[PDB]
DNA sequence: CTGGAGAATCCCGGTGCCGAGGCCGCTCAATTGGTCGTAGACAGCTCTAGCACCGCTTAAACGCACGTACGCGCTGTCCCCCGCGTTTTAACCGCCAAGGGGATTACTCCCTAGTCTCCAGGCACGTGTCAGATATATACATCCTGT
DNA sequence: ACAGGATGTATATATCTGACACGTGCCTGGAGACTAGGGAGTAATCCCCTTGGCGGTTAAAACGCGGGGGACAGCGCGTACGTGCGTTTAAGCGGTGCTAGAGCTGTCTACGACCAATTGAGCGGCCTCGGCACCGGGATTCTCCAG
C-alpha cells in the first residue's frame, strides 16, 4: 500500500479550505497541506496503535481513535 | 599459516547466526538488542518487539546493515582463499 | 448479549420536559452522551484535586461546587450553583 | 415489608440518576469515600447543563423548520452562544460543520 | 602464495571500518540509525561547533545528537583482527 | 455568446454552499487507504473499523478547516486575499505546532 | 586534532597518488598547501595546468580551507583574484570531504561552470549565450595563463 | 485605583525588547496593559476561589501554582 | 556631537535583556495592581511574597511570549513596527479570543 | 517541626554521579523537584487511566510503559523504556 | 534476626526511592491495587529524565564557567534540546529568561 | 449610473421509507435496614510571617526637541490563478463469500492487600568556607560621520 | 571601502559574604515475615464484523484555454518614534513594630463504608408509522453586459 498521499485531490483541498471560507487560493498550497495533514495522521495513529496493542488486540476501535484525540486536547463527540 | 584457522573460527563465532548457527540470510539487527539471527529467523517472529528482548521496533524503516553484509561477504572470500 | 450503559433515557426525559414536541437523532443522542460524560470526568477530576490539595479524603458538595465554580465560566456557574444548592436542600429536607 | 423503594433522584426532584452517579464516583478512583450530597449536587449541575444545551438545540431546530435535533443544530447552538463556546472551544462535533461567516474584505464592493 | 591480494582485502576491510569522518580506528563502534560509524568524540565536536540539530556526516540528515547507540559488534573484532594481522606479518 | 461570471462570485456562492451543510469533503476510499498506509509504518496487518476511520475523518477535516480559518485571517492581515504557504506556516507557528 | 587529520590525508595519497593532479605542503606549515591541477580532458582548459594554494583552518576538517587559484582562469564563477564560488566549499562542507575528492569537483566545475551563481557576471553571459566562443576565450587564456 | 498605570511605558518597552521587538508604536501600551489585567483577573479569580475553599484568608503561592496549572501555564520553582 | 542612529541602541538593549533574568516590572506598582485586582472578588485579602513573585514571573513570561508572537506577525506583515492589529491577530490565532 | 519530603537528596546523588564537580542552587533545586513532581503526576495519571479503561484494577509495568511511550517524545521514550525494563528485570533477578 | 534489610532502590540499582514511589502510587488515588514492578519502572524512568536534564544543565553551566546550576542553565538546556523543548514547551521557569535570537530583517544591512 | 437575459436559487407539492418512538420481559443494580470504625469539625494555643510606617538614596521614570527612517498611499505590470467545456477514471453502491479475530464463560493460582515488628535513611538543624557578586582598571570590538 | 574618534564591551585582579555542602541527632516510613483472598491469565467456544472480490453508473477529477484581477516592485511623502538630555518620584532598602491568621495538638461524634435482603428501572428486543429526503416543477432573485 503506497502512493495515496496524492489521493487527497486538489478539489478536495479547495473544498476544505472554502468550508473555512477562503476566497482565492494560490497554487503553492497543496503540497504543504498534504504535509501537515500527513503530520496530523502520524500524530494520531501513532497513539491509536499503541492504545490498541496495549490491549493485545489487532483491531483498531473508534474508541481508541477518540481516545487519542482526547489525549491531544482535541476531544471528539459522537462516538462514545 | 596456522593461526589462520583460529582467526577464521573466531570470525564465524563473531558473525554466525545464533539461532540458525549456519550461513546467514540477510540478517538485520533491530538495534540495541543483540540479535544476530537471520531475517528469516524473525521474518515470522515480527511482532512482540523482539524474539527475546521484547523491545518495540522503533526503526520501522529497514536499517540495512550494508557494512555487515560487506563484512560477511569479505569473510566468504577470506574463507575461500584460506582453504585452497 | 452484554448490558451497556448510557444516559439516553434521562436525556430524552429532559428533552421532553423542556420541548415537549421536539425529536432527537441517534447521532445527536450519542453526542449528548459524550458531552455529559466529558463534563462528568472534568468535574470529578477537579474535585479530586481539590480534595487532595487540602489534604482531605472525602469528596463532598463543597468540593463539587468549588470545581463547578472553577470550570463553568461566569453565568452558567451562577446558575449551576443555585440549581445544585436547591437540589441539595430539597434532598436534605426529605 | 420495609418501605416503598424511593429513588434518590425522586428524593431530590431530579430526572438524572443519583445512585448511578454515586456508583460512578465510587468506582471512578477519585477518593476512597464520597460524601452523600456530592452526587446530588453533580446530578443537578449536569441536568441544568444538558437542559440548556437541549433548549438551545430545540430553538435552533424549530428555526430550521424541523422537529428532530441533529448535530448541525447542536453545533450551531454551541458556537452561537458564546458562553458554551468558551466552555466547549476545544471539542469538535461530528457532522457539526461550521457557521456561515464571511470576512468583510472578501465581500465585493 | 596469494598473499598480496590477501593484504589488499585486508586494506579493504580496514577502509570499510575506518572512521569516515575522522580516519581513526574505531576502538568501539558508535553508530546511529543511519548506520554510520564514529570513533567517538566526533559527535561532540559536531555539537560544539554549532548549537542546533546535527546533520548526517556522510549521509544527508539522520542524526539529532545522542541518537546513537553503544554498538559493540566490532569492539571485540578490532583488536582481534589486529592480532591476526600482526601475527601473520610475524608468521610470514 | 458564452456567459462567464467574474472570478470570485462562484467562489463566494460555493463558500456559502459548503458553510451551510456538513457533508464529508474528502473521498472516503482514498482517505482510508492513506490512513492504512500511515498505520502500516507501526504494526503490520492491522484491522480498522468503519467507525474508527470515520472518526479519523471527522478529526481530519475539522483540523484542516480550523487551520484554513486561521490562515485566511493571516492572509487578510497580510493585506491580501490569496493565501500563501508562508501564511499557514505562520499560523502553525503562532498556535505552537512547531 | 587538526594537524593529525592532515597527516593521514597526505599519507594515503602518498601511497595512492592521483592520476593527473598533485598537491603538497610548501614548507613546515601544514596549513598552507599548493596544488597543481591540469585542465580536464576534452575541455577548453585541456593541456594547461592551473596552480592554486590551500589554507587549512585552525579547526580543520570542521571548516572548509581557504583555496584560490594562483593561475588566472576564465570562469563565470571564478574571478581574476583566483577566488572560487563552489557550493561544497561554503555550506555543505563536511569533514568527510577530502582534498582528492574536492579537486575532482573543481574539474567538474571546469567542465560544468554554473552561470546561475556567477562570481563574474560578464563571463556568465559568455557561457550561457554562446558556449562555443566561450571555449575559444577559455582556451587561449590557458596558453597565456596556465602554460 | 489608577494602579493599572503602575506598569510604566519603559517597562512595556523593555518587555518587548526581551521579546525581540525592534520598535513600538504609540498605540501599544494601552493594549498591553489591558491584556495584562485580563490575564490577571483570569488567574486571580482562580487563586482566590482556591483560597476561600481552603478556609484561608491569605493567598498562598501553592494556590497560585494550581491556578496556573489548570490554565496550561504550569510554573516551576514554587513547589 | 555623537549621535547614534535609530536602530543600534534598540539592538544592544535587546541583547542586554535577552540574557538577563531579573524581573522587568517594578515590585511595588505590580503588588499594588494585584492587590486591587484581587479586591473585587473578596475584601481585605492577604498575599505572600512568594505568591506575588509567582504572579509577576507568570505575567512577564506570558507578555514576552505574546510579544515574540506579535513580532512574528509584524515581520509577516512586511513591517518592523508593532501595531495593535498584530496583537489582536496573535490573540485570536492562539485561541484566546 | 513537621517533616516534609522532597527529592533533593536523590537529585544530588544523580548529579554527583553524572557530573562529580557541579552544584545546585536552591531555586534550581526547587525547579528540579517541581519538574520531577510534574512528570510523576503525568505518568501516574496516564497509567491510572490506561488501567481504568480496559476494566483493569492493577498498575503493572506494561501500562506504565505504555503511558511513558505516549508521553515521552521520540527516542526519549525508546531509551526510557529500555532503561526501565532492564532495571525491573535486574530487580526481579534478585 | 530475620535478615539485613536491603532497600528496593538498591535491589534494582537505583537512587530514587522505590518505597516512596510505591507509597505515593497507593495513596495517590490511582487504583485500589498496584503492581510490584510499577514503582521500579517509574523510578528508573524518572532517573533517566533527571539525569539527562542534569547533564545538559552541567554542560551549559560549564560553558558559562560556573560550578553551580542556576535556572538559566536549565532553561537554556531544555529549550536548546529540541525534543525536551516540545516535552516541556508548556511550562514556565522562574528566573529562566528567554533565548538569544534576532530576526533576520531586524539586524542591520551590513 | 439604469434596464433585460440568464443562471442559480428559492419555494411548493406528491411519494416512499427507515429510523425515531413506543411496548414487554427481567435482571441486575438500585434501594432499605443495621452496624462500626473513623475522618472531619470543633476548641484551644501559638508565633511565624504578613501588614503598616518613617527616613535616606538615586535609578528610573517623565517631559521636550529633533530629525530621520519607516508606514503608507498611488502607479504600472504581467503572470498566476480562476471560470468553464471536455474526456477520463475511479469513487460508489450493491451483492456475495470466507474467516480471523473480537467477544463471552470456567477455573485456578499466584500475585498483592493487610498487619505486626524493627531500624536506618532521610529530614530538622548548626556551620564554616569557598563560589560568586561587586569595584575598578584596563584592552578591545564596533558604530558613525567624514573622506 | 576605509579610518580615527568615541561609546560600549569583554577581561583580570582584589575583596567580602552568605549559601551550600557536610555533619549530627533523631524518628517514622520503609523493610522483612506472614497470612488470606480475589484479579486475571489461560483455554475453550460463538459469531459479528472485517476483508476481499466483482460488476454496473456516473459524478467527480484531470486537463486545457482564455483572460482578468491582484501580488508585487517602485516611488514619493509625511508623520511618528528612537535618541538624547534635563528634571523630577517613587522604587528600593533598611529598620522597627504589631498582631492576625496559619499551623499544630487533642477531643468526639456524625457519617459514610460495608454487608444482607428485596424489588423495580432501564435495557435488549421487537414492532410501527410519519419526518423527511428526494424528485419534479414553478416562482424569485442576483450578476453581468449593454446602454
Ligand atoms: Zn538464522
Ligand atoms: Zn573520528
Amino acid at each position: 500500500l503506497r502512493d495515496n498521499i496524492q489521493g487527497i485531490t486538489k478539489p478536495a483541498i479547495r473544498r476544505l479550505a472554502r468550508r473555512g471560507g477562503v476566497k482565492r487560493i494560490s497554487g503553492l498550497i497543496y503540497e504543504e497541506t498534504r504535509g501537515v495533514l500527513k503530520v496530523f495522521l502520524e500524530n494520531v495513529i501513532r497513539d491509536a496503535v499503541t492504545y490498541t496493542e496495549h490491549a493485545k488486540r489487532k483491531t483498531v476501535t473508534a474508541m481508541d481513535v477518540v481516545y487519542a484525540l482526547k489525549r491531544q486536547g482535541r476531544t471528539l463527540y459522537g462516538f462514545g | 599459516w596456522a593461526h589462520s584457522r583460529a582467526a577464521l573460527d573466531r570470525l564465524e563465532k563473531l558473525l554466525r547466526c545464533s539461532r540458525c548457527t549456519n550461513i546467514l540470510r540477510e540478517p538485520v539487527c533491530l538495534g540495541g538488542c543483540e540479535h544476530i539471527f537471520c531475517s528469516n529467523c524473525v521474518s515470522d517472529c515480527i511482532g512482540t518487539g523482539c524474539p527475546v528482548c521484547y523491545t518495540p521496533a522503533w526503526i520501522q524503516d529497514l536499517k540495512i546493515n550494508r557494512q555487515l553484509d560487506s563484512m560477511i561477504q569479505l569473510c566468504s572470500k577470506l574463507r575461500n582463499l584460506l582453504h585452497d | 448479549r452484554s448490558r451497556k450503559e448510557s444516559y439516553s433515557v434521562y436525556v430524552y426525559k429532559v428533552l421532553k420536559q423542556v420541548h415537549p414536541d421536539t425529536g432527537i437523532s441517534s447521532k445527536a443522542m450519542g453526542i449528548m452522551n459524550s458531552f455529559v460524560n466529558d463534563i462528568f470526568e472534568r468535574i470529578a477530576g477537579e474535585a479530586s484535586r481539590l480534595a487532595h490539595y487540602n489534604k482531605r479524603s472525602t469528596i463532598t458538595s463543597r468540593e463539587i461546587q468549588t470545581a463547578v465554580r472553577l470550570l463553568l465560566p461566569g453565568e452558567l456557574a451562577k446558575h449551576a450553583v443555585s440549581e445544585g444548592t436547591k437540589a441539595v436542600t430539597k434532598y436534605t429536607s426529605a | 415489608a420495609r418501605a416503598k423503594a424511593k429513588t434518590r433522584s425522586s428524593r431530590a426532584g431530579l430526572q438524572f440518576p443519583v445512585g448511578r452517579v454515586h456508583r460512578l464516583l465510587r468506582k471512578g478512583n477519585y477518593s476512597e469515600r464520597v460524601g452523600a450530597g456530592a452526587p446530588v449536587y453533580l446530578a443537578a449541575v449536569l441536568e441544568y447543563l444538558t437542559a440548556e444545551i437541549l433548549e438551545l438545540a430545540g430553538n435552533a431546530a424549530r428555526d430550521n423548520k424541523k422537529t428532530r435535533i441533529i448535530p448541525r443544530h447542536l453545533q450551531l447552538a454551541i458556537r452561537n452562544d458564546e458562553e458554551l463556546n468558551k466552555l466547549l472551544g476545544r471539542v469538535t462535533i461530528a457532522q457539526g460543520g461550521v457557521l456561515p461567516n464571511i470576512q468583510a474584505v472578501l465581500l465585493p464592493k | 602464495l596469494r598473499v598480496e591480494e590477501v593484504q589488499n582485502v585486508i586494506n579493504a576491510m580496514q577502509k570499510i571500518l575506518e572512521c569516515p569522518i575522522c580516519l581513526e580506528l574505531i576502538k568501539e563502534p558508535v553508530s546511529t540509525k543511519c548506520d554510520h560509524i564514529f570513533c567517538k568524540f566526533c559527535m561532540l565536536k559536531l555539537l560544539n561547533q554549532k548549537k542546533g540539530p546535527s546533520q548526517c556526516p556522510l549521509c544527508k540528515n539522520d542524526i539529532t545528537k545522542r541518537s546513537l547507540q553503544e554498538s559493540t559488534r566490532f569492539s571485540q573484532l578490532v583488536e582481534e583482527l589486529l592480532k591476526i594481522i600482526c601475527a601473520f606479518q610475524l608468521d610470514t | 455568446k458564452p456567459h462567464r461570471y467574474r472570478p470570485g462570485t462562484v467562489a463566494l456562492r460555493e463558500i456559502r454552499r459548503y458553510q451551510k451543510s456538513t457533508e464529508l469533503l474528502i473521498r472516503k476510499l482514498p482517505f482510508q487507504r492513506l490512513v492504512r498506509e500511515i498505520a502500516q509504518d507501526f504494526k503490520t496487518d492491522l484491522r480498522f473499523q468503519s467507525s474508527a476511520v470515520m472518526a479519523l475523518q471527522e478529526a481530519s477535516e475539522a483540523y484542516l478547516v480550523g487551520l484554513f480559518e486561521d490562515t485566511n485571517l493571516s492572509a487578510i492581515h497580510a493585506k491580501r486575499v490569496t493565501i500563501m504557504p508562508k501564511d499557514i506556516q505562520l499560523a502553525r507557528r503562532i498556535r505552537g505546532e512547531r | 586534532m587538526a594537524l593529525k587529520r592532515i597527516n593521514k590525508e597526505l599519507s594515503d595519497l602518498a601511497r595512492d597518488p592521483p592520476a593527473q593532479s598533485s598537491a603538497g605542503p610548501v614548507g613546515d606549515d601544514m596549513f598552507h598547501w599548493q596544488a597543481t591541477i591540469m585542465g580536464p580532458n576534452d575541455s577548453p582548459y585541456q593541456g594547461g595546468v592551473f596552480f592554486l594554494t590551500i589554507h587549512f583552518p585552525t579547526d580543520y576538517p570542521f571548516k572548509p580551507p581557504k583555496v584560490a587559484f594562483t593561475t588566472r582562469i576564465y570562469h563565470p564563477n571564478i574571478n581574476s583574484n583566483g577566488s572560487i564560488c563552489l557550493d561544497i566549499l561554503r555550506s555543505q562542507w563536511s569533514p568527510a570531504l577530502t582534498i582528492s575528492k574536492v579537486l575532482l569537483s573543481i574539474s567538474s566545475l571546469l567542465s560544468d561552470p554554473n552561470p546561475d551563481d556567477p562570481l563574474v557576471p560578464e563571463i556568465a553571459r559568455i557561457y550561457k549565450t554562446d558556449r562555443d566562443k566561450y571555449n575559444r576565450i577559455s582556451r587561449e587564456w590557458t596558453q597565456k595563463y596556465a602554460m
